[PDB]
């Protein structure tokens, strides 16, 4: 698993690669990794596919009835909260969770929180999570300033899941992207590894190391 | 593995079904678990698959030496104390579990041998994950005084029980019969109850269907 | 969580926190902040499990605001530190402990006088000139031992923090990436910009 | 397995059931527990199949290799020999012999070696489950100068009610006589024992 | 424990109760709130009966919810303290949660919930 | 120590279509080497034009499909007997196996219908609920001998349009009932041949508008 | 910690008509990272092939073992060692070593250089032989290789179909496995002559 | 969470054209294969099903009480309980599958293998399996234990599928069974030579067998084996 | 004994190697050189157990350095790499296996061309433009896999090499003290002074 | 531990030796085993002595409870209540129990409740070493209607040669007599049953 969300100017980007994996074995090349909590708010899919999957699902929920409430979009920092406190409740009961909360409010701005299954709850400009976050982190780490465009932004993202799914045996399949704005989110397309690598190597004139 | 050995009138038959598996996969769907020791001395073994078929050709080995050394045709009885003294030293790590038929000057011979080094008599034997299933056929149809063709029919019956209601067993059953005064005959799949049928379609890909990066010949001349 | 530090001088308290999380085997953040304030005049810094670090520090937070609103009061550092530490020793007997190991820094406006309370995740609290948590202590006692005057200024109290994160820099094997440094006074809680 | 040796006027028999277990699985239900080690020297094995059939066959080599130099040895000798076998590798070991021999000078003569290695001569032995010797077993029920048919009826009382109570024993009854006539092999079905 | 229903219907279709409720507070000392343009500002009658009182430690009309936030009142003055630490209480509840002070209007509905669950609970005026 | 989980074996078969879609299932119930039962379904119409299989655990997967069986006929009853489309019972089914989340059923469940346009619909769940659509999936003991074929025969996989140069992918397309049954019947022979927990029958159960319709084939008894 | 799935890899072997073929993936890994895409698991000694997949440091270890043993055979004998001859050296080799076997799923693939006869084999990893007219398949995706196998695979192929089959067999298998892939070779052996292409395949 | 102290053994049944067989030997079992004695293992419940268990015997005199209770229940406010609402085998055996599955899911299970046999009211044969698991499986021959291994492969090979039901008689089917009880005597540790069999057939009714002995029993050929290999006296 | 990188560009090899030795919770030395010169045109990094790595490199060492008297003659890298592999290889089913992994950076003068070799402790040998060992791989293998490029220079590799140090000093948790840098060309061994 | 319990013309007698160890130690060497559970239903425990106390004295209170509401209790009746407290509680209870009972309708009967926490109705039962009892133990030794002499005499030896083979068992041999005459308690001596 590889999961990536970044700030900038124009908002968030997140990606995320599709593959899931029962020991060597891979179940799925078509995972959706970025869980849709609301029009306005995204999350990452690491460690259990469930946990993430239902309490992302409920997030949503929690977020609708207060907004029904209090007649005003939830902030970031509220649904991240809602979501570390209800993960702390279960603390040790066995919940595995390494999700980033991605939103873009008028009063924060473009705001995303590290959530994960013992309670860690962080703001930050930069997050990847999963197997191959190490990799990710690397392209991102080198390339990533405030003042990119939304293009380049949507590039480096796709191109730091490929720099993982190459190297990460348990990352691959197809690339997910998402640009989040103030109106909302854009999916920005599936994009299959395969065809990607090749397009990307002749291109960019990376991954000399692979004969194509 | 289902293998059995059935003793007759005027000699001894083993039988073995022809499945190897590695865990729930079949590996081989007709391999040969009848293995010679000498020409009229066979071993059907079950169990660690490269033990038993090691362990057969090493006593193999030391009998055909053993039988040039004393101009005189192999006994069972060797092959057993052999067999039975080498599982021993290695206390089970070898894990042989053979059925040890034949016939000598002596006569004709049927055994069982574990992979600790226990050795026993029987007139009908079973072993391997199907012999609960083979043994209730052999305690429900043997009786003394068998025939050459009751034999076959009783033994191939034992394995047919443990190659369908056994999964570590299955495909073809195979025989070797050790009559007196008769060179012994291997009936390599004597039966084929397990023929899989035709398929529903040919998946025979049309040429280039392959991408393909780079072609170069091989030099495997001098 | 790993390096918190506390220096009381003659007229504040001085406390240094890494700024480094790591998980697994990446830093995820550089500019983590392992402090919050109590009231005006009490700051606290922690170090500990993942998660009840800051879920005990913002419970205890939230309980001195409550007490602030329904007194229009603030309570004293030492009946914080009493407070905290109650909280820790009910805490070690549960179905779940945190693990959680803080300092409480405070100026005390009726004595006019600067306390620093250290307090590990079994309840053990001690008033102390200069305090530690974990390792941190392994490195800087010696140096602070040696150093430390209680008529010390800000200014020389800031001067020896920086001897003591030289060394942990130093001798240390894990990457802390810096400290954030806090001062407590009478005009209240401050954060040294640049260190 | 139960097994038996009882002393009588004119020698020794040994008996034993013909059942091989394992788990719950009869692996042999007409198992010969009677071993010759010697023409009038025989034993009942108990424990490991293994041990005890490779033991057998030591001791049997010993006593062929005994018997061409200073001719035919004495049960003691026997019981001396599977004792040495079995104290010095009872590490690795799990082995139970009843030997039962006849000479023309001593008679019948019964030596127990149990899982310890250690050597005991008694007047008869039995050993029931798992190579467990009972002590007294009916002191009563047996008499010394006892005749061949009173040994029979003795033994085949003991193995029938062993049998009946133990799912580890089982099958025929088998029994070796030694005399100065020679070896007499006896095998008793279930529907003569179990109406007993 | 007491179930009684206390707060029920009348043929005429009120609950005495209630109403009784609002007796109580037209016999409370006056409270006036005027709100201007960049400012709110709470009056509160002190009636004048109470001489040797000591003004200092004497609870005052007006309490503190948030540090943004006050609550005045008329009517019975030991029922008052039961509202303002249930609100103060969910001031710093909020703030712990939703990581933002209550604003005004919450704070207001989570009170008047608190008055109307008393409306229709057991054992409770 | 008690252990309350056990392996039934089975392998099942999910493959959506244009206007409809297949559930399949073998028929065979093992435990360790023997077999309980050579017909015993886990294929099962649940009403609503949805087919559900739970495979693994038997003892959790006809828990469980008990269960949706009883949400689907109480869904009925609270909501004017609407009915549920295959969505709306794909999030029931997350909700009913992640009640279980800290002791859960050990089954692999499929359900496959028509979504609310009338296109054919499969959705796989994992044992504590993280639920997908796809057009294709094999669950169970020989999951990971089927699937690598589907990819190739279904979705075209690693197949390039001959002479192309491996530029021009081979086009996806909806294959028909009869094509797909074909690949379903291969998939589940092929199976048979190198995985000893499938075998005995295969039960294939379609789904269109017009309803659900039952087939039977005979797979190999050893 | 389990020496035959820390490297990964596959290689399978597949009968024709007067033709054999062997394939393995590039892939050399150290469980979830990838460190080589050029690591070759097919050698030739003379005319008889051997793929080798597992542990790596074996891999290595035996090639370098069976060159070592078939160039003493052919200064000896004065003639190349024949498929079934070179199936039993490797049988023999590893039971040597079975109380302290190579991690290593051997498969041999070639033509019998008297009779023409093609000849597959393969061997668990203390030396069982696997002799079959159909296929032989090796690795950490041998589940799915079989399944590609047992479907695809019908007798009596020509050189230029065979390859298409063997190659789809191990392109869809080592996709559906995370630890095989990264490039792929297929080695075509006729009787006196023998081609080996790269296929094109996603590299992750 | 326990471990099971006194055990019966295996309990073998099989369809014919008009009902089913079902038999267990009379024999509790203690741990190191000492034996109890006098234990019915076949439950007839009303006069169309019998229950056969195998397992633990205090959980299996629970599950006695259980069908015994559920009879009497079953009779309450019911004026057609001897016909038309009397208790079916597909009634009782839902009934036993609910309790032993309810009873691991709390991981307090009963050590017990089922098979339930009986007619239903139309005359289909009912035989279907439920363990300590809550496990559920149906067959033309059902067995648990050894009788799965050893009983299971010799019926099968008089009803292999569905359709060899009605070419199987009472005689044919009777004969299978005891046939097979006498395999698990040989090789069954466990086993003993008592054994109970029930026929429950839709024109005669529920026969029930007890007292019944393994006989035609070979031994004969042992008298001939000697030693465990090189042994000639 | 943590971080051995090694880059093989157009002309040259280049062997980063961490500076850090760490005995318990202490950095006991922060200038250790983590490589030995085997032969003059032949450079091995190493990083593992302690002791072993230094008695394994200083071992080979040794026998390079015999083989050179005895044959007036420079072993080829890949004859180097190949004996370094097989003493590995023989280590694995030992008593008490070396737990070293190394880098063998040479260049061929024969071949006129550099080569790098990436030996793990089982003896799994590979030749690659770019390796690394342990945990250092996966934080600069895909900055690599993107920027290098095989015609690149001595001062281009170098570059490269800086980015993927900055990369590790952020990224990762432990501090090693930097690196020492090593060039081995046609010229020999040397080692680039300021980093 | 050696109990058993015989059913004979007038009743039933229990009898158990006088041995409680802790384990090799003699803790007690003249234990009473005989437990009255109600005027003319005693029971022999075996097991866990804290445990077979506790349920004893709980049976003892359910059978007097029993007997001021629906009068005198049958042997059946206390029977099913020790197995019901044995078999809820089977997880925390290592108890084995013999209930020997006298009716003036059903005369003299014999209950078993093992480990297990089954119920078992039998003419004589006998448990022997740990709670471990024999289905067999000499079936052609006992007839039913015997006298009391022979009764007491049987029991007498059944119990004199488990002490003999079994150091758990030992000291003296208590029994109790159960008819419509009334409870009459018997002690035999070492030296009495000794030599048997
Ligand atoms: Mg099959
Ligand atoms: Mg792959």
């Amino acid at each position: 698993t590889t999961t990536l969300a970044f700030r900038f100017q124009g908002g968030i980007i997140v990606a995320v690669d599709s593959r899931a994996t029962a020991g060597n074995w891979v179940a799925s090349q078509t995972v959706k990794k970025v869980i849709e909590i609301n029009p306005f708010l995204l999350g990452t899919m690491a460690g259990g596919a469930a946990d993430c999957q239902f309490w992302e699902t409920w997030l949503g929920s929690q977020c609708r009835l207060h907004e029904l409430r209090e007649k005003e979009r939830i902030s970031v920092a509220a649904a991240s909260k809602i979501l570390s406190n209800l993960v702390y409740q279960y603390k040790g009961a066995g919940l595995s969770m390494g999700t980033m909360i991605c939103g873009y409010t008028r009063k924060e701005g473009p705001t995303i929180y590290y959530v994960d299954s013992d309670g860690t709850r962080l703001k930050g400009d930069i997050f990847c999570v999963g197997s191959g976050q190490t990799f990710a982190y690397g392209v991102l780490d080198s390339n990533y300033k405030w003042d990119l465009s939304v293009e380049d932004a949507l590039y480096l993202g796709k191109r730091s899941i490929l720099a993982a799914a190459h190297r990460d045996a348990y990352s691959g399949g197809s690339v997910n992207l998402y640009h989040v704005t103030e109106d909302g989110w854009i999916y920005h397309g599936n994009h299959d590894v395969g065809e990607l690598f090749w397009k990307v190597k002749e291109e960019e004139g990376s991954f000399n190391n692979v004969i194509g | 593995t289902t293998i059995v050995g059935v003793k007759f009138n005027n000699g001894v038959v083993i039988a073995a079904d022809t499945r190897s598996t590695q865990g729930p996969i079949v590996a081989d769907k007709n391999c040969a678990k009848l293995h010679r020791i000498s020409p009229k001395i066979w071993c059907a073994g079950a169990g660690t698959a490269a033990d038993t078929e090691a362990v057969t050709q090493l006593i193999g080995s030391n009998i055909e030496l053993h039988s040039l050394y004393t101009s005189r045709e192999p006994r069972v009885v060797s092959a057993l104390q052999m067999l039975k003294q080498h599982l021993f030293k290695y206390q089970g790590h070898i894990g042989a579990y053979l059925i040890v038929a034949g016939v000598d000057p002596t006569g004709s011979h049927l055994f069982s041998i574990h992979a600790h080094g226990s050795t026993d008599v029987g007139y009908y034997l079973s072993l391997g994950s199907g012999s609960l299933a083979a043994m209730a056929v052999l305690e429900s149809h043997w009786k003394q005084d068998l025939t050459k063709e009751e034999a076959i029919k009783l033994a191939s019956d034992a394995i047919q029980a443990g190659i369908w209601n056994d999964l570590g067993s299955g495909s073809n059953v195979d025989v070797c019969v050790m009559e007196i005064g008769k060179d012994a005959e291997y009936l390599r799949n004597y039966l084929t109850p397990n023929v899989r049928e035709e398929k529903q379609k040919s998946y025979k890909f049309p040429r280039g269907t392959t991408a393909v990066l780079k072609e170069s010949i091989v030099n495997i001349c001098d | 969580m790993d390096i918190i530090l506390g220096i009381r001088v003659q007229d504040s308290v001085i406390l240094a926190s890494s700024k480094a999380v790591t998980r697994g085997i990446s830093v995820l953040k550089d500019s983590d902040d392992k402090t919050r304030q109590l009231s005006p005049h009490t700051l606290m810094s922690f170090a500990g499990e993942a998660g009840d670090t800051v879920q005990f520090a913002e419970y205890i937070q939230a309980n001195i605001q409550l007490y602030s609103i329904r007194e229009d009061y603030e309570l004293s550092p030492q009946a914080v530190s009493s407070f905290v530490r109650q909280e820790l020793a009910k805490s070690i007997r549960s179905r779940r402990p945190y693990q959680v190991n803080v300092l409480i820094g405070g100026y005390d406006k009726k004595k006019n006088k600067p306390e620093l309370y250290q307090i590990d995740y079994l309840g053990t609290k001690v008033e102390l000139p200069y305090g530690a948590h974990g390792y941190s202590g392994f490195y800087t006692f010696s140096l602070l031992d040696h150093h430390y005057r209680p008529d010390m200024t800000t200014e020389e109290g800031l001067d020896l923090l920086k001897l003591c994160v030289q060394e942990l820099e130093k001798r240390m094997p894990m990457d802390f990436k810096g400290v954030i440094v806090k001062i407590v006074d009478k005009d209240g809680i401050r954060q040294v910009d640049d260190f | 397995t139960s097994i038996m040796a009882v002393t009588f006027k004119d020698g020794v028999i040994l008996g034993a059931d013909s059942r091989t277990t394992t788990g719950a699985y009869i692996a042999n239900r007409v198992t010969d527990k009677l071993t010759r080690v010697h023409d009038k020297i025989w034993c009942c094995r108990s424990g490991s199949a293994a041990d005890t059939q490779a033991i057998a066959d030591i001791v049997q080599y010993h006593l062929e290799l005994y018997t061409s130099q200073y001719g035919t040895p004495s049960t003691e000798t026997a019981a001396s020999v599977f004792k040495e076998l079995c104290y010095e590798n009872k590490d690795n070991l799990t082995a139970g012999i009843i030997v039962a021999g006849y000479d023309d000078k001593n008679k019948g003569e019964v030596y127990t070696i149990p899982l310890g290695g250690s050597v005991h001569k008694l007047p008869y032995a039995i050993a029931v489950s798992g190579s467990t010797f009972i002590y007294g077993y009916c002191d009563k029920n047996f008499r010394e100068n006892m005749s061949k048919e009173e040994t029979v009826d003795f033994i085949k009382h003991s193995l029938s009610q062993a049998i009946k109570w133990d799912g580890s024993s089982g099958g025929v009854i088998r029994m070796v006589v030694l005399t100065a006539a020679g070896v007499e092999r006896l095998i008793f079905y279930p529907d003569e024992y179990e109406q007993l | 424990g007491y179930d009684r229903a206390l707060s029920i219907f009348s043929p005429d279709g009120h609950i005495f109760q209630v109403e009784y409720a609002l007796e109580a507070v037209k016999r409370g000392t006056c409270a006036v709130g005027v709100k201007g343009k960049n400012c709110v500002v709470l009056g509160c009658e002190r009636r004048s009966t109470l001489k040797l009182q000591d003004t200092r430690i004497t609870p005052s009309k007006v309490s503190k919810i948030d540090s943004h936030v006050v609550l005045s009142f008329s009517g019975l003055n030991a029922d008052s303290r039961i509202l303002i630490e249930k609100a103060r209480v969910e001031a710093q509840s909020h703030r712990l949660t939703l990581e933002d002070p209550v604003t005004v209007e919450y704070l207001t509905r989570y009170v008047a919930g608190v008055q109307q669950r008393y409306t229709q609970s057991g054992g409770v005026r | 120590q008690f252990n309350p989980y056990g392996d039934n074996g089975g392998t099942i078969l999910g493959i959506a279509g244009e206007d409809f879609a297949v559930l399949a299932g073998d028929t065979r119930n093992i435990t360790d080497y023997s077999i309980n039962s050579r017909y015993e379904p886990k294929v099962f119409d649940c009403g609503d034009n949805i087919v559900m299989s739970a495979n693994g655990f038997a003892a959790d997967g006809d828990a469980l499909v008990k269960r949706f069986k009883n949400s689907v006929k109480w869904y009925h009853f609270d909501h004017n007997d609407k009915k549920l489309s295959i969505n709306s019972a794909a999030r029931n089914i997350q909700h009913l196996l992640y009640g279980k989340r800290f002791f859960p059923y050990y089954v692999h469940t499929i359900i496959a219908g028509l979504d609310e346009d009338g296109k054919g619909a499969v959705y796989s769940f994992d044992p504590v609920g993280s639920y997908e659509r796809e057009q294709c999936r094999a669950g169970g003991a020989a999951a990971s001998l089927i699937m690598p074929f589907l990819d190739n025969q279904v979705n075209f996989k690693n197949q390039y349009e001959p002479g192309t140069n491996g530029k021009v992918k081979k086009p996806l397309k909806y294959l028909s009932v009869e094509e797909v049954i074909k690949l379903v019947r291969d998939s589940f022979t092929s199976a048979t041949e190198r995985h000893i927990q499938v075998g005995d029958g295969l039960e294939i159960l379609i789904v269109t508008k017009d309803g659900v319709r039952k087939e039977f084939y005979e797979l190999k008894r050893d | 910690s389990d020496p035959s799935s820390i490297n990964g890899g596959i290689v399978v072997a597949m009968t024709g008509k007067d033709c054999v073929a062997i394939a393995c993936d590039l892939r050399l890994g150290s469980q979830s990272l990838g460190v080589s895409n050029k690591f070759e698991k097919i050698f030739h000694y003379g005319h008889v092939f051997l793929g080798i997949t597992g542990l790596a440091t074996d891999v290595t270890t035996l090639n370098e073992m069976f060159r070592y043993k078939t160039n003493l055979y052919k200064l000896k004998e004065e003639r190349a060692i024949e498929p079934e001859t070179f199936t039993q050296l490797v049988s023999s080799s590893l039971y040597e070593r079975r109380f302290g076997p190579y991690f290593v799923g051997p498969v041999v693939a070639g033509i019998n250089s008297k009779s023409g006869k093609p000849f597959i084999a393969g061997f668990d990893l203390i030396g069982c032989i696997d002799e079959a007219k159909d296929f032989i398949v090796s690795g950490t995706a041998s589940d799915q290789l079989f399944g590609m196998c047992e479907s695809l695979y019908e007798p009596n192929l020509e050189p230029e179909d065979l390859f298409e089959t063997i190659s789809q067999a191990l392109l869809n298998a080592a996709d559906r496995d995370a630890l095989s892939g990264w490039g792929a070779v297929v080695y075509i052996i006729k009787k006196d002559e023998v081609v080996k292409r790269y296929l094109k395949m996603r590299q992750d | 969470t326990q471990q099971p102290i006194v055990t019966g053994t295996s309990v073998i049944s099989m369809k014919y054209d008009n009902g089913v067989i079902i038999a267990a030997d009379n024999l509790g079992s203690y741990g190191s294969l000492l034996r109890f004695n006098g234990v019915e293992r076949l439950i007839p419940v009303g006069d169309n099903t019998v229950v056969g268990i195998s397992g633990d015997i205090s959980d299996m005199q629970h599950i006695e009480r259980l069908l015994k209770d559920l009879v009497t229940e079953n009779a309450y406010d019911n004026p057609l309980a001897d016909a038309e609402e009397a208790l079916e085998p597909s009634y009782i055996f839902e009934y036993l599958a609910t309790v032993m599955y309810q009873r691991r899911s709390k991981m307090n299970p009963l050590w017990n293998a089922i098979i339930v046999a009986g007619v239903q009211s139309n005359g289909d044969q009912f035989l279907r399996y439920v363990n300590l698991l809550g496990v559920t499986y149906s067959s033309p021959t059902l067995a648990t234990g050894f009788g799965a291994h050893m009983a299971n492969p010799l019926l099968r090979k008089v009803v292999d599928r569905e359709s060899d039901i009605p070419k199987t008689t009472v005689q044919v089917a009777e004969e299978a069974i005891v046939n097979a009880m006498r395999v698990l005597y040989y090789r069954d540790a466990r086993s003993s030579r008592n054994f109970s069999l029930a026929i429950i057939d839709k024109n005669t009714g529920l026969t029930f067998k007890k007292n019944l002995q393994v006989e035609n029993m070979k031994w004969d050929f042992a008298k001939d084996i000697k030693g465990y290999g090189t042994q000639k006296i």
